[PDB]
């Protein structure tokens, strides 16, 4: 052990597409590594490259197919699974 | 260009609501 560690939040982004759903696009954004020390959650939607950051560790990119808007971004981390779901 | 960016708001719940499809 000199420069490893365990500490570093390992995300697993999962993506699907929704066709006449509220929402038509889900990303599922899990946090799963050996440990982990995730602090706090502030994503935000950027309109100028229409992504969609969680923090600054990964950011999910929507796909310019799609017109997305913070009012439209339904964003829910349930920390019982450490899941982050990304309804779109 | 654009530079218009809006943060966010995450709710931290056990599950989404009815309605969601959670899996």
């Amino acid at each position: 052990p000199h420069e490893q560690q365990e500490d570093v939040p390992e995300y697993e982004v999962k993506m699907k597409r929704f066709k006449g759903a509220a929402y038509k696009l889900r990303i599922l954004i899990e946090n799963k590594a050996p440990n982990s020390k995730p602090d706090r959650f502030s994503p935000s939607y950027n309109f100028a490259e229409n992504i969609l950051y969680i923090n600054g560790k990964l950011s999910i990119p929507l796909p310019r197919d799609i017109v997305v808007n913070a009012a439209d971004i339904k964003i829910f981390h349930i920390r019982k699974e450490r899941t982050l779901y990304i309804y779109i | 260009g654009p530079h218009m960016s809006v943060q966010i708001p995450v709710v931290e719940v056990d599950e989404l609501p009815e309605g969601y499809d959670r899996s």
